[PDB]
């Protein structure tokens, strides 16, 4: 599927393409519901 | 019975080529399997297939026209087929 | 949920979009101007900017607003902008050949936020707000996943209000074709953002193009995956109006390949 | 030129319903062939049902002949199938029936907009009961140009890239939404003015070449010939845009 590995520093676009979306709020599981 | 391999590596003189070719060979003889030519003394394929080799009658060119015979016939005998059915639709 | 302004927004583009459709079954209503280079400007258009306008205003008596034909309606607001292009592809339904789009986006301190194009004749909606996504009719668009300049195609435009280029995009063009698969020319800029964010075509760039024909489709192929640039990198692409856009990949590999063709009048 | 027709209207709807159907099973370079097959196959049966004498030419299974050698069907169960492949929904189903070495009858149909185009020598062709009155362009002015690239002609790459270059020099602006046979529809029925490409198929424009001509328009090669058949070299439209195109393309060709 390759033969090499190319590695270099991440534009914000970069990394904005590579997220499906942008996390805001910190909590993770509500308790009363899992 | 293999306890050794050095007959192998003797009529292939590196043990890398002789585990390749050994190994396609008793892939040919445990998948779509090719009647192993020595008599089995019902053991796996691998020795099997060793033993093949160190008698003195597989190896790399052996392997490569055998399978390209089967191309040859294989070929012949769809093709024939194939023209069969073309006059057969016309 | 669903992002407030863009449920409006939506909304707006969907009536709009309803109008361009009942405008179309009828080669008659239709009483255009020629005001450029080989297009039209219809009476539609004015009516579909009439209803857009309208329907904002319901919902936002203050927000600015921003179009090819009204210029910019500074609403006693000023940081909450609405760029709206009533029809991309004007020449398109002037011959009425169905492929054309309403566009609707909406910048926040210059940023935009939401973002819709919406297909009347094949009944698309491209949604997209930043931070959520891009979403076709309710699948996700994640943009074609090639990774070369190999079989890939690309869709663009010629700059039929700029044609001095043409010469220099001309061989653009033919050293693009010496890679790449086969181009796309639906003479329609939102759109053709559209179908880079729905993957349909691996790769979009245009010359000289206007502010409100891509701010809605950028914001798709942003968070669809892609990225936009202009021809050498930067960010200026919003003043220029030169436009590139696609997933990172065959980007990259474009401005690659045109660095050289391209003119320094452009750059 | 009522019962061909019927017969070919009936195949194309079948094709469609079919495409349409396989059209959403979404997966990210074969299996897109394989539908084409099946596309294919149904259309088949669709003719050796009914009139099993004529012939059938395809561009998959070359010709297949029965008895009936004068009644060729040339059949493209696909037309810019990379669409297809990358579910770009701009692709068409195109039938064609040549009787006496001629074409009669044609069909190009759009299963997606369900656009049903007809065509039969003499009387003309239609869609879904309205007539297509080609364009209405008398030059290439602000006109539109129906403009493909030649993806598997490499060989004429810069010849052709010349050529357009002094057409978007000349003309306005080119469409390409990479279906031959739809564009020779869409330049049919007046929705762009001009057409023409290079090294296309019989089983491509085999309907879309009749679609234009009822149309008020004419087809030809870049030399005002008749070899377009095999030359794969088409220009088409009304006589108007089609001179004042070659007007100004024969000065740069090389064939
Ligand atoms: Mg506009
Ligand atoms: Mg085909």
């Amino acid at each position: 599927e390759f033969d090499a590995i190319k590695i270099a520093l991440a534009s914000p676009d970069m990394i904005r393409s590579w997220s499906f979306g942008e996390v805001k709020k910190p909590e993770t599981i509500n308790y009363r519901t899992f | 019975a293999r306890v050794t391999v050095q007959d192998a590596v003797e009529k292939i003189g590196n043990r890398f080529d002789l585990v390749l070719v050994a190994a396609r060979r008793a892939r040919q003889m445990q998948v779509g399997g090719k009647d192993p030519l020595v008599p089995e003394e019902n053991d796996k394929t691998t020795v099997i297939a060793l033993r093949e080799i160190e008698e003195g009658l597989i190896n790399n060119q052996i392997l490569d026209v055998r399978e390209r015979q089967e191309q040859q016939e294989q070929e012949a005998a769809e093709l024939q087929a194939v023209t069969a059915i073309a006059e057969g639709r016309r | 949920a669903m992002h407030p302004m863009l449920n409006i927004a939506v909304r707006a583009a969907r009536k709009a979009g309803n109008l361009i459709a009942k405008n179309y079954e009828t080669p008659d209503a239709v009483e255009a101007s020629q005001k450029g280079s080989n297009d039209f400007v219809t009476n539609v258009d004015k009516a579909a900017e009439a209803v857009i306008i309208d329907t904002i205003r319901k919902s936002y008596p203050q927000h600015t607003i921003i179009t090819e034909e009204s210029g910019e309606l500074e609403g006693t607001d000023q940081d909450v902008q609405w760029v709206i292009d009533p029809l991309d592809g004007t020449t398109n339904f002037i011959k009425r050949l169905p492929h054309f789009a309403v566009s609707i986006a909406v910048r926040i301190k210059g940023r935009t936020e939401v973002a819709v194009v919406y297909d009347p004749m094949r009944n698309e909606l491209f949604t997209a707000t930043r931070g959520q996504g891009a979403q076709l009719n309710g699948y996700r668009l994640r943009g074609s996943t090639a990774r070369d300049l190999d079989g890939t195609i690309l869709a663009t435009g010629f700059p039929f209000k700029a044609k001095q280029y043409a010469t220099t995009y001309i061989n653009i063009v033919g050293k693009l074709f010496n890679e790449c698969a086969d181009f796309r020319r639906t003479g329609s800029a939102a759109l053709d953002l559209a179908y880079v964010a729905a993957g349909r075509v691996d790769g979009f760039f245009e010359i000289g193009l206007r502010p409100w024909d891509f701010a809605a489709g950028e914001l798709l192929v942003r968070e669809a995956g892609g990225i936009v640039s202009d021809f050498t990198g930067g960010h200026n692409y919003m003043l220029t109006g030169n436009i590139v856009a696609g997933n990172p990949r065959v980007v990259k590999a474009m401005l690659a390949n045109m660095r050289d063709e391209l003119s320094d009048a452009l750059k």
